[PDB]
């Protein structure tokens, strides 16, 4: 379930063998010098020896740091777990600002722990039980059966009660579980007997079963370190896993559970998958937050933390001066920061073509050309824009091509920054100003 | 460690280094054998305050 | 194979027995001055004598005020409590910040004690009710057979368990616990096909005896004698599910276990294992803070708190006037001792990054690791040694071990310092 | 109460003669004439009873013994009487209001002690028939020092012997009125007399202690959760009406006690408004306060105050100024100190020590007399020396140095301006 | 007995027609004050007008509080008098506003008298019996129970329904046990044992209580006196309710709830219906509300409010200083930092200083009412310091120098005992001036 969203065209990084970012691959375009220096987090971030390195994303706005983000997310895939957050989801009323962030770094750490089970598959031959009447003593056996073999089971009161609570029937294809003892019907074999009910909802049939009807198969259960925390902080720690509202889990939990991971690392019982934790606007975080985060990433435990951050010099917040980049210079020391560039016009160009590939629309020679000076007059998110709703201006038009007309009318109808700020410093009378004083009337 | 232990080396009775050594096989070879892990569970207070 | 962190090579303070330290030792190149103050300190704290004794690390950024905490909690050993922490994480949301830099104090006090645990284990074979009512249970283990009366609570507990006649159960006299540990291996052809695990009988007796020592602290009690935590009761239950988040527990609680406490100690069951407070990021700590704190430290009972602080005649949190040495008010300086901790030079610069090399293994030709040396000397330590994991990618990309000049050099060219982004925001 | 050694134990009283004239030295009190005078007034005023709702404040340089004169008030004015001693950053509370904490501070230092007569049997035992009905018959024998007799039970108490399973040859204490049964170990120790004995039992409570146990419908484990909530205005009413009538009645006195705020520079501007009402009315105890800064600006308020305190308080309080300690009298503490301490120091080392003390402060030469003798320890020496306390100087530093070094090198340490040269070069 | 700052006032001191003496009822002064505390007086014992406001302005120490207490005592225990200071409106768990409102219904005090009727002794018999048909009724069949009560005054037998058997049969009552049931309610309460029993066995865990005096069958007038408040908390948290639900919520700390303005509507028709009946009246109370000068604008405005409501007493504020900007305001300088809206609706009542022999004599009064004595000269240095810095200091002064006259055994105070005393403890100018 999803949508084309601003960062539904990327794919990866799109990068050689040798960490050499192709010109455009994976939906990225340019940003060379970026993408090779995310390339080598990724390798580091594979490797999984590394721990606690932070990595600030700076540069222009919409110079793509957070499609870079969005394309190391991509290029770690499945299996690792990647936990993008905003500055200002950390200020909560429910938890301390050092607890939610200890939350968001435990999300960040998966453990993979892999079992064995055994499964029994088949085609069910026949099912017997026999229960008596105002009597709890209920006996049954089943008879399941295999391309190459055929076996009889008699059944204990447990799987008795389970298979009843299914309501297998002798043309269902089903798998038995030893351990937890729950039924999942695969399929159909044949015909319900043509009983004047339920007619032909089972023409859907399966292919039987082949091998042994006892097999043994493995299972891998991805769990992040965060949702043990929760499990093991209290008892009704399991509904707060949904509900949330965890609590302030006390800090002595958060050691027994480092060393008893430490153990269960060093035993071989389970696997520490660590991952990649994203923050955007960083810069809205508080300098109790960047204190908290000094020491967090010092921990043996913790993820590598990537920051988004554009503002450049400005007031930290909680303080009365002014920081480069918004941050205080303790993070800063320790941090090590990879910029991004203003795009040049065929970047633009190619990537407006990509979009356009992307949301499935069709643009001649020309209108492109158009969009793209557009875009590189004013913005690229702007012209980004523009595309869909020269889209359905064209799809208004009965016409299956977007000319340079719909850009035109598109262009028209709907207003960039500036065109609008001028509109406003035009006619400032009709606009409430910040000392609230404006004209309503036009006499 | 446990300096009984090291007094029975000391002794040279060629019987107790054999049985400690046997008792370090059985170590070795499962701890269940020498000492069974102990089930935990928390401290118990006599009364409350 | 292996994870590594900021402070993986930090193994102690490599002093003698005399208390002087040599230039290389435990990990640490130079600072000998503030590792002879931490030892004696260290000496101060397995003394076991006073209480709320404050020291403050006052230096530089990256100077090695951290480095100094953790080799100090990795020479006193596991045994002791050794608790880091920032000033943000006691700015609580539930509790007011007093309860939570408490509940921190009474946290980094140990306790050792000494407890007997009585152990039932048996499969089952008879079930009979006293009559809610206690209920009799006979049990059977490899060496003999037992018959045992149960309270109610235990009652509820098996029934809520699923026990069957012939299923093994063990119970935890200390807790009245009931686990349901499987299914007897005698009733293994009972069936063939149900969802049983099949357990074999426990060997020996049925009633087991044994002496543990567990490992608690006053936190610990003060917790365990304000709710409960556990059981299989649905009374437990409602009890626990019932005022969920933490209170700000009275000093009368606290002075019952000290007393508590006191009396285990005389009568031998107990012995107290006092420990160490780090608190980083001082400077955050408000004016309210640094004035509980005041009151802590002449506390009859609490640990060898020690302070890092690295900002100099800024002022207080929360106060607009007053300007103090680090942030911290004149009342609390005075409790203090300052251990003054110095910048490192280039050869101990040097020296750090080779040992930070080994330590990751990474190998470094001597000229490369001359650049980054120089080059860490012109902006900063903390940036080679960042640098480092970049370098190894970086040398594993072109089919090489040994790093050379020109990964260091395109490592820098790829990975900028904060003046060089500020010189580029500019 | 077993703790360990704090920088306030020594002080075990006052030391006031019979005509409240304070001796040079006694009880670990240095000097401090007139205030240890007027710290012996007040405490006589209190045990006198007949005086309520007077605030004294204590005043002069901070590290002058303020806290030290209020705890030696406290321990001079013993046992059996309140003295609650609360910072002023553990009244802001995020679950009790500022004006409801204040208000329990009040009523915690005042005392109430009720007498309840309770029939209870303390005997040796003897064997126990119980029997089922014939609804049930029982005997049991108690055997004292002079006499050894059956009492023939009735329903309720076998139903509580039952329940207890108390053996024999052990010793059993039985309440005739509460019926609670109290167990014992064998007989070391024997009943001494009457198989049946008449002594009271005093119980000493408070009257926020009285308000929490009437205010819910187990409201007694907020005595010690500390989630009590703000309690009903009517409640409390109710307790003093009651608490007068009881008094009337002569069947519980009220023992007044002593409140001290230690840091009374921390509540706001509301906080003296209620304490200038609270201090009015009766059953008000008497509050010791403390400040060390002159003239400061009021919290909540945007002007000075002669004491951090509004003139209206100020109005209704009498202060209590400390002059400064000289070498002499800080040579004597120090001496005291050490002696607590246990450590033997030599007379040259004890002089150094004083001048130090002088020079900087008496705390920083009582944190360093433990850091002299742990640097001793490490040279396997008994006594003190000269160097050790050079060492000691040398390793650990004073407010005045550490601002020294600071300020000679304030471009490595970040500023106001969040300014820092982390760079070693340039 | 404990001195309060306020004990030696014992009454307004007034005469029939309004006049008030020099010195009566622990008074010294404030002539003008006391008659307009009188007309005050007059008009809260009138009973008859709701939401009027009157403001006790004067500087610290002039007798505000005094004055408060003083008409609290003249008003009687009959009358509400709830003290309060300004800064207690500002709770955690609901706003200000709501604590406010809470407060003020507190002193509207109500009286509702209710006669009950109790059965109480000791049971002699209990003999259930069935209906005289099994077809009668249901299962158990259990018609009337039959039970025998004992008085000092005589027995009777009484003839009970099954529920109050019931009732019996939960509070696990035998024969021998002192009983109690209400007819109102059909409640049955278990008192314990005759202590004729007391003896039946030598050891057991019984609680022994007397035979009840007077009749078995005793009916009373019972009269009390309970707020709106009390109504609005039983409304909004009843205590009754025996289930496990019912256990929980008890068990849950009790934290005050905005009440709804449903609520005392609902409160106001029953009151006032049972006001109808004439089984009940209503007496607004005066509310006190020392140091008006910390509440906030919300405060004071939601004041403004609450004095345009049918019921509503007396507020008497208190604010020690003038031409001050009101709390959680910026620019509004006002009056008695109390804002001008609210000023037009009070009424204020000046306070005057004292002089040198009122303050004499106030001396006097205190030590009087200290069991201390006072020697003339000394006397006149204590009225000379107070003058000269303050008059609280010297009356607080006064038990300091009456310990030291102890200590030398000295029946009364000598002036060394207050020069001693002087030196001892300071005052806030002497305290300026050294630490200066
Ligand atoms: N180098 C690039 N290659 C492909 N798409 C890009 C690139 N840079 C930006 N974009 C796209 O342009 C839009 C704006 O980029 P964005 O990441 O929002 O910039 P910023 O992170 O500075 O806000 C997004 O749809 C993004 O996917
Ligand atoms: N003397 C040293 N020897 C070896 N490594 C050091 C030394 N000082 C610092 N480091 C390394 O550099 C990091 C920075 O030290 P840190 O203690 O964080 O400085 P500070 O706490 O003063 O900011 C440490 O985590 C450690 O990995
Ligand atoms: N007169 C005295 N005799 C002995 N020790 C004293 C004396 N005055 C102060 N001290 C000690 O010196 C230290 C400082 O006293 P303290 O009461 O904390 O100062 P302040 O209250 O002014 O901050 C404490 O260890 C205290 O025990
Ligand atoms: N008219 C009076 N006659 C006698 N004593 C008085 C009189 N007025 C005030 N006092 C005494 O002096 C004190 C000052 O009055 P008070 O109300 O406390 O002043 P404030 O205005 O500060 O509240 C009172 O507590 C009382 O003990
Ligand atoms: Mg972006
Ligand atoms: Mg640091
Ligand atoms: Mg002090
Ligand atoms: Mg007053």
């Amino acid at each position: 379930l999803s949508l084309i969203a601003a960062h539904s065209h990327i794919t990866g990084l799109g990068l050689d063998e040798n960490l050499q970012p192709r010109p455009t691959s994976e939906g990225m375009v340019g940003q060379l010098q970026a993408r090779r220096a995310a390339g080598v987090i990724l390798k580091m971030v594979q490797n999984g020896t590394i721990a606690g390195r932070a990595v600030l994303v700076a540069g222009p706005p919409s110079t793509g740091k957070t499609a870079l983000a969005m394309g190391v997310s991509q290029s770690l895939g499945k299996d690792v777990p990647f936990t993008a957050i905003a500055g200002s989801e950390i200020f909560s009323l429910e938890l301390s600002k050092t607890e939610a962030l200890t939350q968001a770094f435990r999300k960040s750490i998966g453990i993979k722990i892999k079992e064995e089970t055994e499964l029994i598959e088949g085609e069910v031959v026949e099912i017997q039980i026999d229960r008596s009447i105002t009597g709890g003593h209920k006996q049954g056996k089943l008879t399941i059966k295999t391309t190459d073999m055929e076996t009889i089971y008699e059944l204990g009161n447990k799987m008795i009660d389970g298979l009843t609570k299914e309501k297998v029937l002798a043309g269902d294809v089903i798998s038995i579980d030893k351990a937890s003892g729950k039924i999942t019907k695969l399929g159909r074999s044949f015909a319900r007997s043509r009983d004047y009910d339920a007619m032909g909802a089972d023409t859907r049939f399966v292919q039987c079963p082949e091998g042994e009807l006892q097999k043994r198969k493995t299972v891998v259960h991805t769990v992040s370190l965060h949702e043990i925390d929760v499990i093991n902080s209290r008892t009704q720690g399991f509904l707060a896993l949904f509900t949330g509202d965890t609590g302030e889990i006390r800090s002595e939990v958060r050691d027994q559970i480092n060393t008893k991971v430490a153990e269960w690392k060093e035993e071989g019982k389970a696997e520490i998958v660590p991952g990649v934790l994203f923050i955007d606007e960083v810069h809205m975080l508080d300098i109790e937050c960047f204190s908290f985060i000094n020491r967090a990433l010092e921990d043996e435990f913790a993820p590598i933390v990537m920051m988004a951050t554009n503002r450049g010099v400005s007031k930290t917040r909680g303080t009365n001066y002014k920081s480069p980049h918004g941050l205080p210079l303790d993070l800063l020391d320790r941090s090590i920061i990879i910029t991004t560039k203003s795009y040049n016009e065929q970047e633009i160009k190619t990537i407006l073509s990509i979009r356009a590939q992307e949301e499935e629309v069709e643009l001649s020679s020309d209108a492109l050309d158009l969009l793209t000076k557009t875009g590189v007059e004013t913005s690229l998110r702007y012209s980004s824009n523009l595309i869909s709703v020269a889209q359905q201006i064209a799809m208004k038009r009965k016409n299956n091509t977007v000319e340079v007309e719909d850009v035109k009318r598109a262009y028209l109808l709907f207003l960039d920054s500036a065109r609008s700020v001028k509109y406003v410093q035009e006619n400032e009378s009709q606009y409430i100003d910040d000392q609230g004083n404006v004209q309503i009337s036009i006499a | 460690s446990r300096a009984q232990t090291k007094a029975t080396l000391a002794s040279g009775n060629f019987m107790s280094i054999v049985n400690c050594l046997m008792q370090l096989r059985k170590v070795c070879n499962h701890p269940n054998l020498f000492e069974v892990r102990p089930i935990l569970t928390s401290f118990v207070l006599e009364h409350c305050v | 194979v292996t994870r590594t962190a900021a402070h993986t090579h930090i193994k102690g303070l490599g002093l003698d027995e005399s208390g002087v330290a040599k230039r290389v030792e435990g990990g640490f190149v130079g600072q000998i001055e503030a590792r002879e103050a931490c030892g004696v300190i260290v000496d101060l704290i397995k003394a076991k004598k006073m209480s709320g004794r404050a020291i403050l690390l006052a230096g530089g950024p990256s100077t090695g005020k951290t480095a100094l905490a953790l080799a100090i909690s990795q020479e006193l050993g596991p045994k002791v409590p050794f608790c880091p922490l920032v000033g943000s994480e006691l700015y609580s949301v539930e509790v007011k910040k007093t309860e939570t830099l408490m509940e921190n104090f009474r946290r980094a006090i140990g306790l050792r004690i000494k407890e007997t645990k009585e152990v039932y284990e048996g499969e089952v074979t008879e079930l009979t009710p006293e009559d809610i009512s206690h209920v009799i249970v006979g049990l059977k283990s490899a060496k003999g057979t037992k018959t045992l009366r149960l309270d109610p609570t235990i009652y509820e507990s098996i029934q809520r368990e699923k026990v069957s006649i012939g299923d093994v159960i063990y119970i935890e006299a200390n807790t009245g616990a009931v686990k349901r540990v499987g299914r007897s291996d005698a009733y293994a052809t009972e069936f063939d096909l149900e969802t049983e695990e099949y357990v074999p009988l426990p060997k020996g007796e049925v009633h087991k005896k044994k002496e543990i020592v567990q490992d608690v602290t006053l936190h610990d009690l003060d917790v365990a004698n304000a709710r409960p935590q556990g059981g299989q009761d649905v009374i437990s239950m409602m009890g626990q599910l019932l005022k969920p988040k933490k209170t700000e527990i009275t000093e009368k609680l606290r002075q019952e276990v000290n007393k508590v406490v006191a009396k285990y100690i005389d009568q031998g069951v107990a012995e107290l294992i006092p420990g160490v407070l780090f608190i980083d990021e001082v400077n955050m700590l408000d004016i309210e803070i640094f004035t509980y704190l005041n009151k802590a430290l002449e506390s009859n009972i609490a640990p060898v708190v020690v302070l890092a602080s690295n900002r100099g005649m800024t002022t207080v949190r929360g106060t607009e006037d007053v300007i103090s040495p680090h942030g911290v008010p004149p009342d609390l300086i005075d409790r203090l001792l300052i251990v003054r901790t110095l910048p490192y030079d280039k050869d101990e610069i040097r020296t750090i990054i080779e040992r930070r090399a080994t330590v990751e293994r990474l190998q470094v030709e001597s000229s490369a690791l001359d650049l980054l040396a120089t080059m860490g000397t012109e902006t900063s330590l903390r940036y080679a040694l960042q640098l480092l994991a970049p370098c190894g990618i970086l040398a594993q990309t072109s089919n090489r071990k040994e790093i050379v000049v020109n990964d260091v050099n395109e490592a820098k060219l790829l990975f900028l310092d904060a003046k060089r982004s500020t010189k580029i925001l500019e």
